[PDB]
Formats: C-alpha cells, structure tokens, sequence
C-alpha cells in the first residue's frame, strides 16, 4: 500500500523533443517499480525493469531515473506512435499497486468544433422520447462546454456526452452531448439552444433550433 | 513465447479462464488484474502453480477467488456479482499480459438498438458541409457495429464511444458525417449490426415539405 | 572499484537435492531485480549467464550418495566458469543452486587463490563424508570434498576425479550451526574446525562474533575472503522459502551486519547464495520475503549500507 | 516529580507526509487510553488538547517542498505551545501529526532551555535540506532547520521565518537510521554528527549503545535532554500502522530499554511521538499493535519499568 503518485495527469505534446514523466512515491522503495505502455484497446507493455534496462528491444527512448523515490520516464525520442495511457507499478511491497495513468496526446492548435444540433426524430417521437444530440466536430482540445436551452432555459442532468479519441490523421476530437428528455417536456418547448464554449471559439456558440421546424 | 488465452466475456446480475502456451509451466506466476473502464489497473493476486498461495489484495479477497489448475496449464479466477481483466506474469515485472477479459456488472437483457438518426442531405438551413448523423440508442450489450452505406462513406466517420444509460443499463452510441450540400440526391444509410442480439438497423431521413 | 567488481554467475541446478525448484534461483534473483540494484552504487556487473548444466540420465547413484554425476560435471563446468571469472579480476558472485555447487564454486576460486578462507554460513555443517552421511544428498556434502584434511576420508565418487581439497581446517569458519548430525559434530570436534553455533552468537553478540572471526581469519595475513551463505541459516521467519527450514536461526538485522563487516575488511573474494526455493513459499509473499532478504544480503555484501551511502561528489550544489 | 510532570499536546496534522491519515494521531492514542496509563504512577497529567491547525488553501508549494506554508503556521503555533507548557515547567509530551511538527517541538523546547540534546530515533535521519530533498515531504526535512551548521545552506522556505536554528551538530544523536538518503549520508559525514545506526546497534548491543550515546551528551554536563521518536525505528513487525515501514528495525525490547534509560538519566524534558497512521493498519488488530506499542513506549519514558514500580510505602501492611 504505497501510494504512486504521478503528478502529469494527462500531458498534450507534439512529434518531437523530450517527454519526460514522473511517477513520485509514497515511500523509498528504492528503484523498484517499472513502466507501461498501455495503448488504447491493448493490454499493458513493460517498458522498463528498474528505473532502466530497457526490456527486451523497446526501442531507442525509454530511458528512467530513480534513487529513490522520484522515479521519471523520459521519452527522448518522443515517437508519435507512443501516445498510450502510461503507469507506473511499484514491486518490492504489498500489495502492488499502480499507478493512475499519464495519457500522452498530441498538441497542432487550438481548433473550433464544427458545431451541428440535431432535433429528435419523428421515429424518437413515435417512441415517446426525445434525444437532442448538438455535435462538436474537429476541434481541439477536448476542453469544452455544452449548455443546454430549452426554449433559453440552462438544463442539466437529461443529457449524455460522449468523447472520441484523440484522431490519427487531424489530432481532433469529436464531441455530442445527448439532452435525452421525454415526449411530453419535448412538446412543451421549441428553442433548443446548444450553447458550445470551446477554446476554438470566441464566443459561446448557442446552435439552437425549433421544435417542428425541420 | 509466454502466449495466453483468456475467456471471456460475461454478463451476470464467475470464473475467468487464462490459458498459459507456449512455454513451460510452473516457472511464472499467474497474478490477475484488473481495469475498470477508463480508469487506473487494480491488483488482484498472486497464485503459485506449485500451490494456491492466495496473497489477495485486501479489498479483493472476498469477492476475487483464484484457483489454480496446475495440470492443464489455464488459471481460474472466480467472482460474485463492471471492469475488464487480465493475467500477467513474472509477479516482479508485469511482461506476460493477457488478452482481456470484459465482465459487466450486468442486470440488462440482451436487445437490438433503436435507432432515431437524423441524416439530412446537407439541406438543413443553408451550410455547404452540413453535418448528418444516427442515434444508436437502446441496446444490450456491447458493442453495435455501424458502417455507413455498407461501409462507403468512410471520410468524416465519427464513432462515438457507447455512453450507458443510467435508464435500463442500455448504452447509447452515435456515429456522424460530414457531407456537402451538392449531394442532395444521396441517402447515407447508417448499419447498425448489433450482432450478440443478431439485429441489423439501416436508416435514412427526408425533408417536411420544404421550399 | 576493486571491490563491487562483480561476475554474476546463475546455476539453477537442483540434483544434488531431493525438493525441485531450486533450479528457480537464478531466473527468481534474476526476475526481482539484482543487476540493477548493484548498479546504483558503483558495481562493474557482468553477468556471465546461468550455465547449461546437462543432463545424464543414468545418473546412477552410490550407496547412500544419490545423483553424483551429474553434480560432479555441474560443479566442473561451475569451477571452470568461476575461475574463468577471477581470472577477470572480478568477485565471483554465484547464487544456485545448492551448497553441491560450492565445491566447484570454492574450487576454481583457490584455483586462482589458493590462499583462501571460507566463511560457510548455513544451519547445517554441510560436512557429511560419503561415508557418514544418511541422506546422500551432497547438499549435505560440499565440505568434506575441500578439505585437506579429509583426504583418505573421501572415497573416489564418480563425477569427482577432477576434485582436489583446497583449504585447511583452521581457514574455515562456521557461523550459525544449529542442525549438526552426530557425524558431522564429530568431524567437527575431529577436525578442530573454528565454528560459532547459535551458542556462542547468543554469548557473545554479533559484533563480537565478526570480530573473532576476522582476527581468526585475517589477524595473520590479508587473503581473499569466500563468504559462502545459506539462506537457511537466516531464521525462517525471515526466509521460509528454503529447504531446511531450521527454527531459531539468526535475525535479518544479525546477518546485515556480517555482510557489512565482511565488506568493511574488502578482501570479499567470492559470493555464494545458495538453497533458495520459490516452490516452498506457502505464499508467493513467502518467496517475495525469502528472496528481499537475500538480496539485501547480496547488496549489503557490495557496499550498501544500512547507515547509507554517498557517491563522492558534494551534495551540496 | 520533577520527572513524570506531563503536558500532553496533541498535534493532529498531516500536510508535512502523502499519506492522510496521521490526523488521527492523537484521536487514536488519546481514545486507546494513555492519560489514564499516565496517571496510576505519580504523573501530574495535563492535557493541553489538541492544536487547532488552520488551513491555509493556496499552499502553493517551493519547487520540490510541498506544503511549506500550512507546515509553518503548524510548527509556529506548536512551538508556542510547547514553550508555554515548559513555562509550566512540565515535560512537554507532544504526539502527533509527523516530523515536521518536531521543528517546532524542539523550537519552544530551546526556548526555553537553550542547552538541550536531541535523540532522534528513527528509521530515517530527517536531515534533508531543501536543496538536497528529492520528495520535498517535510517529515524528511525537520533537523536541517535546526542545526546552526546548515545555515546559509537553508533557503527562506515561505512560513519558516519566526524558525531559528538551535542546537549544534555535535549534540543530537541518531539511534536506528536504516534508510538514508545519498544527500542524508553525505551531511551525515559531513556534520560530524554522532550517529547509532543499526550497524552500530548490531555491533555493540543497546546497553553499549544507550551508554554510549549517554556519555556523549551528558558526559560533559548535565542538561535537558529531548527524546523525539518514530514509531517507524523500531521493526515493522512491531509498527505496522506507520507511513515509511523500513524492515530490520529495532526490537520492542530495545525500544524499552532505550525509554528506561532516558528515564533514569532523570533529564527527559520534551517527547515526541510522531508517524502513527491508523489508516495503514491492513486490519485493526495492526493498528492496536502499533498504538500500544507506541503507549508502551511512553509510558516507559515516564518510569513504568519492566522491572515494575511500587509506590514508597510498606506493602506489608
Ligand atoms: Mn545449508
Ligand atoms: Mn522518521
């Protein structure tokens, strides 16, 4: 039971130079923890035996420091395919913990979301519900804010957002938030605003639309 | 090399196998952990091959049981009544990762989506790269499979990750594109194949007699 | 520096014992981490690999002296390697195994030293003649092969030929005897061998223990220094993963210190951690236990201190 | 008496350490029953309660040293506390929290009696500068704000401005240092500092230690002598219930017969009782043998001899 802390919770960072992390410890456990390399859908992969040595042909960058209780990763030779969930895990005492994570991203600029409401389907309302989906589209970076108007009125806890991944070709994110509400509350109002406060946006973009108006 | 099998997903309101190839047994320890989703790694155990040696976490001694098999080469792990799963081995290091193992903690009976799309032909108000989209909603259990057009229109795919309803424990996922207005004369199906309940969705949506 | 000059040496060999898994030294004491915890402090590690030990099939045994063949080229090929590496100046760290290797483990160390000591730290004397022996486990029988002394006292075991007795009996100590057949007690008293038994640990202090057995040792002259170490000879409270678990061994903090005395002189010669079982852990903590220990006992044996160390350089910049 | 006249001062702080927890310190040592312990033998208990340490909530931190602020106002307001109990001409039992607090203790203790010798039993030695830390944990760092030596070699840590160092390196002992920082053993050596770690304990046996240590500091005159104490020196086996476990420590015994000796030197004047984390027990019965460890500890600094006590009248009546 050794608390690992590592202090870069998440970390945005280019093809480039230099990388280096920290996993900081509760205690001295005196070089012996390791490193991973959790990439999205995969398990884990050992990186580092302790505070160094390189396991195995991992390739050129992946050198680490210790004695002995801040413990480092440097990426040297940053690699852009190495953008995976990190962690550290200690071993000489129980039980084994880990560490929480230090998800390398790609930096690119600040971009704004292509922002696109859309209104709940007459299939949603032969249902007798209605989901309100307001997209946010090629934007970074995922620090963003989706307010709800429902005939200019700020709701809460009828909406379920959802995260893409970090993309391959443009670095971007992809962003909607679901104001699932019911048949009834749908009716009662038209203006459903989708207020978008992004970084890549001056102002808070409010893409709203009516209700029966498409 | 140190190669594994694991098995496999489940759904319950519970034995994990963890087939050891490739290599010699009795010389590596099988240690399970586990992941819940989009979260940090969680240490379970311990088990030697020569006996069950238990060294459990504390907070997963009761629910987490780990037996060993130590004729054919698997490795159980048993549970009672949310996360994924692995085994690994060589206890100091963790190098011998599993394939991973997904059990939901779940109630939820198994169901094709329902799906609510909206895909306009880029004709909504006046905006050349207009947006379109489906609203895969209300299935069980994961994953739905969406390709849209069969698969054809792969630039702008935008597959949202299943966002689970606290309604019926019926995740939600949504996968949208990004067309031009000069396309109004094609349809955009989205194919929703939720193939553990065996449905298959194909979509479109039309205008309301516009100018 | 000319200490912490280390050749590693793995020999996971179990034939001269009857529980398998000791053949899981080397790849434990490996897979916990040692290589790299010496290389903090200023350790030219080298590792030379653990040795292919073959295997004869036909290994057919003596009277009592079950399996001799095969520990006999085990230990040839392990004098070999091991005085392949003093001949690289190096301390010749060996860890197996079992106490059968350090025939071969002493012999080709007073192939290029002859002028040894050994320091043989075990529970047991380990003196067991082919003769005297009950078990034939020559686990039980690495001594009585090295010494001079015994010589006409040791039938020609096959496997053996190769083996010449190198060190007398008044250069060899025992610390921490506390499980001596009635043979091996009277060899023992025969031989005017120096011991300290847990009897005259617990008269005489640790401290005053290491001291009487380096004026025993080098109070005539500087020579090499052999300490070889059962894990066994610890108390099993510390290690009970080993295969002769005797109760009321010596303390972790005990055992610390002889290895810190043993670096203080820095006539450390050879090392020799042997009877380290993974399989006889009733936990994997058990083993985890077992082998934290031997390691610090391993790294306290090159310079690492419970006091501490420091890289010469001011820390004050 | 002069001895066993107590001031107790609770110190339920935290922010010096990681590990929440050490807040219930004095909960946990004053609900197992310790004022109670005091009072059959002739203890002129006072409590002083527990200190009401702020919050300060923009602790922004130094570049290693976190918390510095919260860290400062604690130790200030105990060391006014301290040095108002010494005015009461008590023993100043402090139990806390950790040692980043014992700036303070040993602050309002100098205070008060500027000729005082400081035992500091612990696995570790305390004695990182803020230079020289690596976790910035000011539990790693209380002695080297104390020592005149190291001025100059300490920067002006925001909330440490009212601290004055106080005792020289020639007058505070270190009994059981088994885990030291490289930068920790070069100060160490470069102080001149006397220091028992357990190599020395090993060697000399804890009767050869205490008196030693007693002959160092009260050899040349008689003063005030300040025990401060981590539950972690002794063995883990004994403390689980503590933040930095370091295997190989004191027994339980010898921890007694260093609190026996202190008493009989008769000059105990400040004690401090730091590190007890309830929170680390992995089961409760941990933590009990932790927390009576530690109240045995204190109760035998105030005359509960094994040997046992009788208060002077005729019990043959
Ligand atoms: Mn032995
Ligand atoms: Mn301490």
């Amino acid at each position: 039971e050794i608390v690992l802390t590592q202090s870069p919770a998440t970390l945005s960072l280019s093809p480039g130079e230099r990388a280096t992390l920290s996993c900081r410890a509760s205690q001295r456990i005196s070089n012996d923890l390791h490193w991973y390399q959790q990439k999205p859908g995969q398990a884990p992969r050992l990186l580092i035996k302790y505070a160094s040595q390189s396991i195995s042909g991992i390739p050129s960058r992946f050198s680490g420091s210790g004695s002995g209780t801040d413990f480092t990763l440097t990426i040297s030779s940053l690699e852009p395919e190495d953008f995976a969930v990190y962690y550290c895990q200690q071993s000489n005492s129980w039980p084994r913990t880990f560490g929480g994570g230090t998800k390398l991203e790609i930096k690119r600029t600040v971009a704004a979301p292509s922002v696109f409401i859309f209104p709940p389907s007459d299939e949603q309302l032969k249902s007798g519900t209605a989901s309100v989906v307001c997209l946010l589209n090629n934007f970074y970076p995922r620090e963003a804010k989706v307010q709800w108007k429902v005939d200019n009125a700020l709701q809460s806890g009828n909406s379920q957002e959802s995260v893409t991944e970090q993309d391959s070709k443009d670095s971007t994110y992809s962003l909607s938030s679901t104001l699932t509400l019911s048949k009834a509350d749908y009716e009662k109002h038209k203006v459903y605003a989708c207020e978008v406060t992004h970084q890549g946006l001056s102002s808070p973009v409010t893409k709203s639309f009516n209700r029966g108006e498409c | 090399e140190v190669q594994l099998v694991q098995s496999g997903a489940e759904v319950k309101k519970v034995k994990v196998s963890c087939k050891a190839s490739g290599y010699t047994f009795t010389d590596y320890y099988m240690n399970w952990v586990r992941q819940a989703p989009g979260q940090g790694l969680e240490w379970i155990g311990v088990i030697s091959p020569y006996n069950g040696g238990t060294t459990y976490n504390q907070k997963f001694k009761g629910k987490a049981t780990l037996t060993v098999d130590k004729s054919t080469s698997t490795a159980y792990m048993e549970l009672s009544s949310t996360a994924v799963y692995y085994c690994v081995y060589d206890l100091y290091y963790f190098d011998y990762w599993g394939q991973g193992t997904l059990v939901t903690v779940s109630s939820a009976s198994t169901k094709g989506p329902s799906v609510f799309p909206l895909a306009p032909c880029s004709r909504s108000t006046s905006e050349s790269t207009a947006a379109l989209g489906c609203l895969v909603k209300d299935y069980f259990p994961e994953p739905v499979t969406v390709s849209w057009n069969s698969g054809a229109l792969t630039s702008g795919v935008h597959t949202f990750p299943a966002v689970l309803q606290s309604s019926g424990l019926y995740s939600l996922s949504s996968v949208v594109t990004v067309p031009s207005s000069s396309l109004g004369t094609k349809t955009y199906t989205c194919n929703v194949d939720h193939k553990p309940s065996n449905t298959k969705v194909d979509k479109r949506v039309e205008s309301k007699y516009g100018p | 520096a000319k200490s912490r000059t280390i050749g590693i040496i793995g020999a996971p060999f179990s034939k001269g014992q009857p529980r398998g898994g000791v053949e899981e030294g080397p790849t434990v004491l490996r897979k916990a981490g040692l290589l790299e915890k010496l290389k903090e402090q200023e350790c030219d590690v080298k590792d030379y690999g653990d040795l292919p030990f073959a295997d004869i099939p036909n290994d057919s045994p003596f009277q009592i002296v079950k399996n001799p063949r095969s520990v006999g080229k085990a230990s040839e090929q392990l004098a070999g390697k091991v005085a392949e590496v003093k001949k690289n100046g190096r301390i010749s760290l060996v860890l197996g195994g079992d106490h059968s290797l350090a025939i071969g483990s002493i012999s080709g160390h007073a192939r290029v030293h002859p002028d040894l000591g050994v320091i043989w730290v075990d529970a047991h004397t380990d003196i067991n003649t082919p003769l005297t022996t009950t078990s034939g486990n020559l686990h039980g029988q690495p001594v009585s092969f090295l010494l001079k002394e015994l010589k006409g006292k040791i039938p020609d075991v096959p496997g053996f030929s190769w083996v010449t007795p190198c060190i007398s009996a008044k250069d060899i100590v025992y610390i921490g005897l506390r499980d001596v057949d009635p043979g091996e007690h009277y060899i023992l008293k025969t031989l005017g061998i120096k011991y300290f038994s847990m009897t005259e640990v617990d008269r005489l202090g640790i401290g005053k223990v290491m001291e009487e057995t380096l004026s025993y040792l080098l109070g005539r002259k500087k020579r090499p220094i052999h300490l070889s170490f059962d894990v066994d000879g610890l108390d099993p409270s510390f290690t009970p993963a080993t295969g002769t678990p005797v109760v009321g061994g010596l303390t972790y903090r005990e055992g610390l210190y002889i290895t810190e005395e043993i670096y203080k002189t820095g006539l450390l010669s050879g090392l020799d951690i042997m009877e380290v079982n993974p399989s006889l852990g009733k936990t994997p903590e058990e083993v985890t236990r077992t082998v934290n220990t031997a390691v610090a006992i391993t790294l306290a044996c090159f310079g690492l201190a419970r006091e501490g160390n420091h890289k010469p350089i001011d820390y004050l910049n």
